[PDB]
C-alpha cells in the first residue's frame, strides 16, 4: 500500500538462503546485486586512468 | 519621505536560538543603510516580532530594496561557514 | 493485460492464498499490518 | 472614462418582416441545447412507410449495416394518425421521462436515454436574417445537455459495442499475388528497347 | 465453487504459452508491418506532381502519377538460366540466398492540361521465418521433416545471404 | 433484423408503444431500467413548423466578452433583462481580414419590455407600428465553425399546457471574444457602424410569406402547399 | 519550454518558449497572444485552475510585465515571424503568413493540423506551464526518465517501417529525378524505367 | 490575491496619488481606475506552509491503493479511514498523516 | 548606451551586400541603420526587446 | 497498437464534454481526459466512465491491450492504444462491494 515504511517494504530480508527468499525480497535482492556489479564495472576505468597518471 | 512602509516579520523561535538581539539588527540595518532608511522595530514582549522601515513611482525601488536586505545582510559570523558542529576528540596525554 | 503506468493505479495479492486472511525451516510471509483491511 | 466612440446619430429605417409562431414559451424563454450522439438521428420529414421500406439498403459490410439499422431503428421521427372523429393529428414515437429526482430522459420506442445537464452563462440563440445580414435573437441557452445511454443491458449499447468492436478487427490492405516470371525482366528488355532505339536515334541524326 | 490450486495456475500459463508461443511479438510485429504499414507509407505522400507551363499558345501542363494497391508474394528464386520457382529456407541457407519476396505497386499516370499504368516491382522485402507470409507457415510436421526444418525451430529470423 | 419488413415492422411497434402522458398510471408503470425510480411527469417530442423557414445559429461569448463580467455593461443594460432578450447584432465586414460584429440593444426598459410583449404575443395578423430605436453597445471580434450534418445541435423548448416539446435545427456555432479597436483606424471605424438604428414593426408581403410557406413545405405538405 | 531565471538572481523568472524554426526564445505571453488570446487575465484563467494560488500568479506575474509591451495578436505573430530563420527580407504580411503557418503546423502536430482549431493549442499550453510551475513550486517531484511505463520498445514493425519509408522517398526522389530528365525528350515514358 | 480590470480584463497594477494620498489599482491599457480596499501591496512568505494539505481530492476514498485505519472521525464518528502523508515533497516536509472520513470525507490530524 | 553592430543586410538603393550597421541607443529607445556607400539614415523607434532584425524590418516596411 | 477513434466515440457517448466548453472556473473539479497524450475534453463523473470503459475492455469491445488509467491525484484520466507498450497478465480480483 501507498506510504509504508515497514521494514519488508523497502528491502529487508528477514529469511535466511536456507529458508528461502519471497518474491519481492528476491527482486530487492536482485537490485542490490545490480548495484554491486554496475559499481565494479564502472570503477575501473577511472581506477585505471588514475594509476596510469600516477606511473607517468 | 515617502508613503510606502515595509514591515517584516521575523520568526521569534529561530532568533532566540540564534541568541540574537533586536536592536542589534537594528544597528546593523542602520550601519549598512546610513539615514537612507527610517527603522522603528518592537520590543521583546510584542505577541509577533515586527521591524518596520521607512523610505526617506518607488514601489519597485522598495521591493528591491527588500530583496537586497534579505539577500545580504549579515547579523554575525564568518562569511562561508555554512553551519558548524561540536564534535568530542579523543586525544592521549 | 496491465502495462507499467497502470500498474501504478492497482493492488496485486501475490499468491491466491493471501486473498484470504513456527516451523525452523519454511519462509516466512510479510505480515502487512499497516492496514487493517485490504481491497 | 471610456467616452463613446459613436456620436454621428445616423440612424437606419429598416424594417423585418415577422411571421406568427406556432408555441410561445410560458415563464421563462429558456431553451435546452442538446449535442446529437452518433447512435441518434433526427428525421423532421413525416413517416411514409412504403418508401422507408423501399429505400433499405444492404451491404456485404457487417459493419456499416448494423450500424445503420441501429440508427435507423432509434431515428426520432413523426407521422400523421388519422383520429377515430375524422380528424388529423401530429403523432411522434419520441417522449421526455422525468423521474422523482428532477433528471430528464428521452425515450425513444423501449429506449430511455439519459440526460446530464451543464448550466452554460451568455449563451443565446439567435435566428439569422441573410437576406437583410443581421442577426435576431430568440432566446436563451441556460443548459447544454448530453445524451448517455441508461446501462449496458440496452440494446443499443451492446449494438455499438458490437460494431466498433467488430470494426477494428478487419484490417487487410495488401492483397496477395502470384509471380510467374522473372520481376526484373520487364526493366532489361525495356533497357534493351531503349538502347535499341537510342542507337537509332543516334545514327539517324548522324545521318541527318 | 471450489479453490484454485497452484495447478491451475500452471494449467492456465500452458493455455498461455500453447496459444501465444515465446516469440509472438516477433511474428505478430512483422505481420502487421507486412499487412498495413507498406500500403500506409505508400499512401503517405501518393502523388508525385511535374507541372510545365509551356509557352512555345499558352498551354498549363500538370503531369501527375498516383500510387494504388500494393501487392506482395511468397518467395521465389530466379536462376542463371532464366526459370524461377518457389524458394525454401533451407535452400536460402545452403545456397546463401536472401530469402525475400517481390513487391508491387500500381501506379497510374493521368496526363492534365489547361489552357489559360499497371504493376510495377519497387524491390525484394526479405521474409521473417514462420510468420504469415512464410512458405512454412502452412507445412504440417510431416512436411516439415520433408523440407528439412527442424519441428523445434519457432523462426522470428531473417536469412540474408 | 436484415429484412425491410422486419424493419418496418420494428417501426410500427415503436410507434404503437407511445405512453399517453395524459395517462397517469402508465406512466408509472414505466420504470428506470438503473435507477429503479418511477416516472413523474411527460412530453412529447415534436419538431417546430413555423421556424423551419428561419436559420438558427448558436452563439455564445468566449472569454471576457461575458456580458455578467462585464460588470459597467450589466449595470448599463440592466441587472432576465428584456434589452437582452431583445438585441440586434449586425455583422458587418470590410474585407476578409478585418471582421467584426456590432451589438444594439434598448436602453430604456419600457420600450424593451414592450417591443418584447408585442414579439412574444404575435397569434393574430395585426402587429402595432413600433419604431423602436436600438443603442450600439459594443464590438466583439468573432469566428464560425460550420456543422457537416444539418441536425447536428437542437434546442429543446418547452409547452406545458400542451405535454409537448418543439426542438429547432441549430446551423453553426458563432463565438465571440473582446476586440480592442486600433487607435490609427478609429477614423474609419467611425464611418462603419451607425450610433443608432431604428426598427419598424410591419406586417410579412404576401410574396415573402410564400416564399417561407414553400420552403416550410419540405418539412410539412399537408397544411402548407401551394393549391 | 523553460524557466530562466535562478532562484534570488536574474531579477525576474521569465519563462521563454522555444520554437520550431525560430532562432531564439519566446515568452509565453507573446506566443499565448499569437495564437489569438489577448487579455492577460484569459491567459492566466487557462495557464492556472484556482485563483487562490497566489505563489503561481506571482510566478507569472514577471511574464505578464515583459509581455505587457506587446498587446495585439498581429504584432505578436509579427514578432514570430521576424526570429522565423527564413530569408532575410520578407515582407510583414509575408512574415505573418510565415508566422502562421509555423503556428498552425509544427507547433504541437499531434494535437491538430487544420485551421482554427487553435483553442486545443491553448489549453495545452496552459497545462505545459502549469506542469512547469507545479515542478518549480516544489508541489511535486521531478518526473522519473527511468520509469518504465514511459518507455516503448521498437520490434521489427516499426524498425522496418522508418526503413521503408526512407528508401522509398529515396526511390520517389530518383522516380522524379527521371521524369524531369525525360520531359526534356518529351517522350511516352513505360514508368517501368523510372523505378528502380 | 490580485483583480482584474473590469473593462479590458487587464491585471490591476497599484497607484498612488500624490495630491489625494490614495491607493489606487489603475489598468495601464485605460483609464479605469478602481480604489483598493487594503494596503497589503505585497507578502512574501520566506518559510511556508500552503500547498501541504491543500492536495486534498473528494474521490480519494475510491483509490485502493491507500492504506485504511480505524481512527474515530472528529464529526461523525464513523469507524473506517484512510490516511497519508504530506503532498508537499520538499526535503523539510513533516511525516504527519492526514486523515479522511469516508462519510464526510473531511481531512483531520491525530495531535 | 548605443550600441554599433555590422549586419549582412541589402542597402535598396545602392544594392551593395554587407554595408549595413545597425545603431541602437536603449538609453533614448532609438535605432539608426547606416549604409556604409550610401551614407542614408534610417531612424526608428525601439522597445526592450528590440533586436537588429526590428529595425531592419521597419525599415523594409518603411521602404514600401 | 490500436485506433484511437472508437474510444473517442465511446468516451464522447458516455458524457464526455469537449474542450472548447470548458471553462477552468466553472470546472472546478472536473477531470481531465487525455487519449494517447491529446487532452480531449474533460468529465464530472470519472468514476462511472472509467467502471464503463473497464467493463467494456474486459467483454473485448475495446482492444484488450489498450491501457485505461486513473489518477485521482491529480484529477486526470489517461487513456494510451500506442504501439510499443510492455504488458502482463494478471487475474482479475472482484472488487464490486455490491457482489
Ligand atoms: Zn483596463
Ligand atoms: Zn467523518
Ligand atoms: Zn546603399
Amino acid at each position: 500500500t501507498k506510504d509504508d515504511f515497514s521494514p519488508e517494504s523497502k528491502g529487508f530480508v528477514e529469511n535466511s538462503y536456507l529458508r528461502g527468499l519471497t518474491p519481492q525480497e528476491f527482486f530487492f535482492h536482485a537490485m542490490a546485486g545490480r548495484e554491486g556489479l554496475i559499481d565494479t564495472a564502472v570503477k575501473t576505468a577511472e581506477t585505471g586512468y588514475i594509476q596510469r597518471r600516477l606511473v607517468k | 519621505q515617502s508613503p510606502w512602509l515595509l514591515r517584516l516579520e521575523l520568526d521569534r523561535a529561530r532568533m532566540l536560538d540564534k541568541q540574537l538581539t533586536m536592536n542589534q539588527v537594528a544597528d546593523k540595518i542602520s550601519e549598512v543603510f546610513s539615514d537612507d532608511l527610517f527603522v522603528m522595530w518592537s520590543e521583546d514582549n510584542a505577541d509577533k516580532l515586527i521591524i518596520r522601515c521607512r523610505v526617506i513611482e518607488e514601489d519597485q525601488m522598495l521591493k528591491r530594496i527588500e530583496a537586497h536586505m534579505l539577500d545580504l545582510i549579515a547579523l554575525r559570523g564568518i562569511p562561508g561557514i555554512s553551519k558548524v558542529y561540536m564534535v568530542k576528540h579523543k586525544v592521549s596525554v | 493485460y496491465v502495462d507499467g503506468e497502470e500498474e501504478e493505479t492497482i493492488m496485486i495479492a501475490m499468491t491466491p492464498e493471501d486473498l484470504q486472511t513456527n516451523d525452523t525451516a519454511k519462509r516466512i510471509k510479510p505480515e502487512m499490518s499497516t492496514s487493517s483491511h485490504h481491497t | 472614462h471610456t467616452k463613446s466612440v459613436y456620436d454621428n446619430g445616423e440612424t437606419l429605417d429598416i424594417s423585418l418582416p415577422i411571421h406568427p409562431k406556432s408555441h410561445i414559451p410560458q415563464g421563462k424563454q429558456d431553451r435546452w441545447v442538446v449535442k446529437l450522439p452518433d447512435f441518434l438521428d433526427i428525421n423532421a420529414e413525416p413517416f411514409d412507410p412504403r418508401p422507408f421500406e423501399m429505400n433499405v439498403k444492404t451491404h456485404e459490410d457487417k459493419n456499416q449495416e448494423l450500424l445503420d439499422k441501429l440508427i435507423a431503428v432509434n431515428t426520432v421521427r413523426w407521422r400523421y394518425a388519422k383520429s377515430e372523429t375524422g380528424g388529423i393529428f401530429k403523432e411522434t414515437n419520441s417522449q421526455i421521462i422525468q423521474w422523482e429526482d428532477g433528471t430528464y430522459s428521452l425515450r425513444v420506442g423501449s429506449e430511455i436515454f439519459d440526460m446530464f445537464t451543464t448550466n452554460t452563462d451568455d449563451n443565446y440563440l439567435v435566428s439569422e436574417h441573410n437576406e437583410e445580414g443581421i442577426l435576431m435573437t430568440e432566446s436563451t441557452l441556460s443548459k447544454s445537455v448530453k445524451l448517455v445511454p441508461a446501462s449496458f443491458q440496452s440494446t443499443t449499447h451492446q449494438k455499438l459495442a458490437k460494431a466498433l468492436s467488430a470494426k477494428q478487427k478487419k484490417e487487410s490492405y495488401a492483397r496477395s499475388v502470384v509471380t510467374k516470371e522473372d520481376p526484373e525482366e520487364r526493366q532489361r528488355r525495356l533497357e534493351s528497347q531503349e538502347n535499341e532505339r537510342y542507337r537509332l536515334e543516334r545514327r539517324r541524326k548522324q545521318a541527318e | 465453487d471450489d479453490t484454485i490450486t497452484t495447478e491451475d495456475c500452471w494449467t492456465v500459463i500452458s493455455a498461455f504459452f500453447e496459444e501465444k508461443g515465446l516469440v509472438s511479438q516477433q511474428l505478430d510485429s512483422f505481420d502487421e508491418f507486412m499487412e498495413t504499414s507498406i500500403q500506409d507509407l505508400v499512401w503517405e505522400e501518393p502523388r508525385l506532381i511535374l507541372d510545365q507551363p509551356a509557352q512555345h499558345d499558352n498551354i498549363n501542363k500538370r503531369y501527375e502519377i498516383r500510387f494504388g494497391k500494393i501487392y506482395l508474394s511468397r518467395p521465389t528464386m530466379t536462376e542463371a538460366d532464366g526459370t524461377t520457382h518457389a524458394m525454401f529456407p533451407q535452400e536460402a541457407r545452403l545456397r546463401n540466398l536472401t530469402y525475400s519476396s517481390p513487391v508491387y505497386l500500381d501506379m497510374e499516370k493521368s496526363m492534365f492540361t489547361s489552357i489559360d499504368g499497371n504493376k510495377v516491382h519497387i524491390g525484394k522485402v526479405p521474409i521473417m521465418l514462420r510468420s504469415k507470409f512464410c512458405s512454412l507457415r502452412t507445412l504440417d510436421e510431416v512436411d516439415l521433416y520433408k523440407m528439412k526444418e527442424c519441428p523445434y525451430d519457432m523462426g522470428g529470423y531473417f536469412v540474408i545471404n | 433484423d436484415t429484412n425491410p419488413r422486419s424493419q418496418l415492422h420494428s417501426v410500427e411497434r415503436t410507434f404503437d408503444e407511445v405512453i399517453d402522458p395524459r395517462n397517469k398510471n402508465r406512466l408509472q408503470s414505466l420504470i428506470h431500467p438503473r435507477k429503479k425510480i418511477k416516472a413523474v411527469k411527460a412530453w412529447h417530442f415534436f419538431p417546430d413548423t413555423s421556424t423551419f423557414d428561419q436559420v438558427f445559429h448558436s452563439l455564445k461569448f468566449v472569454g471576457s466578452a461575458s456580458l455578467s463580467k462585464d460588470r459597467p455593461l450589466n449595470e448599463q443594460l440592466g441587472q432576465v433583462n428584456a434589452s437582452i432578450l431583445t438585441s440586434l447584432f449586425k455583422p458587418i465586414e470590410i474585407n476578409p481580414h478585418n471582421k467584426w460584429i456590432s451589438l444594439y440593444a434598448v436602453t430604456d426598459k419600457l420600450s424593451a419590455e414592450s417591443f418584447r410583449k408585442s414579439f412574444n404575443s404575435i397569434k393574430d395578423d395585426n402587429i402595432v407600428n413600433r419604431h423602436v430605436i436600438y443603442d450600439h453597445i459594443k464590438d466583439f471580434d468573432q469566428m464560425f465553425r460550420g456543422h457537416k450534418k444539418l441536425f447536428e445541435d437542437f434546442a429543446i423548448s418547452f409547452d406545458d399546457i400542451s405535454d409537448r416539446a418543439f426542438f429547432v435545427p441549430i446551423v453553426g456555432r458563432l463565438e465571440l471574444k473582446k476586440k480592442r479597436i486600433v487607435p490609427g483606424l478609429v477614423d474609419m471605424v467611425n464611418r462603419t457602424n451607425y450610433a443608432h438604428i431604428r426598427m419598424d414593426l410591419r406586417n410579412p408581403s404576401t410574396q415573402e410569406t410564400a416564399i417561407r410557406d414553400s420552403r416550410r413545405e419540405q418539412y410539412d405538405p399537408v397544411n402548407y402547399s401551394s393549391i | 519550454i523553460k524557466l530562466y531565471g535562478r532562484e534570488d538572481k536574474g531579477t525576474g523568472r521569465t519563462i521563454k518558449a522555444t520554437l520550431p524554426y525560430v532562432k531564439q526564445d519566446i515568452p509565453i505571453v507573446i506566443v499565448f497572444r499569437a495564437l489569438g488570446v489577448v487579455p492577460d487575465g484569459e491567459i492566466l484563467q487557462h495557464i492556472c485552475y484556482d485563483e487562490n494560488d497566489w505563489q503561481m500568479l506571482e510566478m507569472l506575474k514577471p511574464c505578464i510585465e515583459e509581455g505587457f509591451v506587446i498587446q495585439d495578436k498581429e504584432v505578436a505573430l509579427d514578432f514570430i515571424g521576424r526570429r522565423g530563420s527564413a530569408a532575410l527580407g520578407i515582407r510583414r504580411e509575408k512574415r505573418i503568413q510565415y508566422a502562421k503557418d509555423i503556428l498552425q503546423k509544427e507547433l504541437l502536430p499531434h494535437i491538430t493540423q487544420e485551421e482554427g482549431f487553435e483553442t486545443r493549442k491553448t489549453f495545452f499550453l496552459g497545462y505545459m506551464v502549469n506542469r512547469l510551475l507545479l515542478c518549480a513550486l516544489e508541489r511535486k517531484d521531478q518526473d522519473d526518465r527511468d520509469h518504465f511505463g514511459k518507455k516503448r520498445l521498437d520490434l521489427a514493425g516499426p524498425l522496418l517501417a522508418n526503413l521503408f519509408r526512407i528508401l522509398f522517398r529515396k526511390l520517389t526522389r530518383e522516380i522524379y529525378r527521371y521524369m524531369q530528365r525525360c520531359i526534356e525528350t518529351d517522350r511516352d515514358f513505360n514508368l517501368n524505367l523510372a523505378v528502380k | 490575491s490580485f483583480r482584474f480590470c473590469l473593462e479590458c480584463n487587464n491585471m490591476l497594477y497599484p497607484k498612488e496619488d500624490k495630491e489625494n494620498q490614495r491607493l489606487l489599482y489603475s489598468c495601464r491599457n485605460c483609464d479605469y481606475t478602481e480604489l483598493a480596499e487594503d494596503p497589503k501591496v505585497y507578502r512574501h512568505e520566506l518559510i511556508t506552509n500552503i500547498g501541504e494539505t491543500a492536495g486534498i481530492v473528494d474521490d480519494i476514498g475510491q483509490d485502493p491503493t491507500l492504506p485504511r485505519s480505524d481512527k474515530e472521525c472528529p464529526e461523525c464518528h464513523s469507524r473506517d479511514c484512510v490516511f497519508f502523508q504530506s503532498q508537499q515533497r520538499r526535503k523539510d516536509t513533516n511525516m504527519t498523516l492526514f486523515y479522511v472520513c469516508l462519510n464526510c470525507k473531511k481531512t483531520f490530524r491525530d495531535e | 548606451i548605443k550600441q554599433k553592430l555590422e549586419t549582412q543586410f541589402t542597402c535598396l538603393f545602392c544594392n551593395h551586400d554587407n554595408s549595413v550597421v545597425c545603431t541602437l541607443d536603449k538609453k533614448n529607445s532609438i535605432g539608426l541603420l547606416e549604409c556604409k556607400k550610401c551614407n542614408l539614415s534610417f531612424q526608428a523607434p525601439i522597445n526592450s526587446l528590440s533586436q537588429p532584425i526590428d529595425i531592419y524590418s521597419d525599415w523594409i516596411d518603411a521602404c514600401e | 497498437g490500436s485506433p484511437s477513434e472508437p474510444i473517442i466515440n465511446f468516451l464522447e457517448e458516455w458524457g464526455m464534454e469537449p474542450l472548447e466548453d470548458y471553462d477552468p472556473a466553472q470546472h472546478t473539479k472536473s477531470t481531465r481526459i487525455f487519449v494517447n497524450g491529446v487532452w480531449t475534453g474533460i468529465h464530472r463523473d470519472p468514476s462511472m466512465l472509467v467502471s464503463t470503459m473497464r467493463d467494456l475492455r474486459r467483454s473485448g469491445a475495446i482492444s484488450p491491450e489498450v491501457s485505461i488509467i486513473r489518477d485521482i491525484r491529480e484529477r486526470e484520466f489517461k487513456i494510451f492504444t500506442d504501439v510499443g507498450r510492455v504488458y502482463r497478465p494478471l487475474f482479475i480480483v472482484e472488487d464490486d462491494e455490491s457482489k
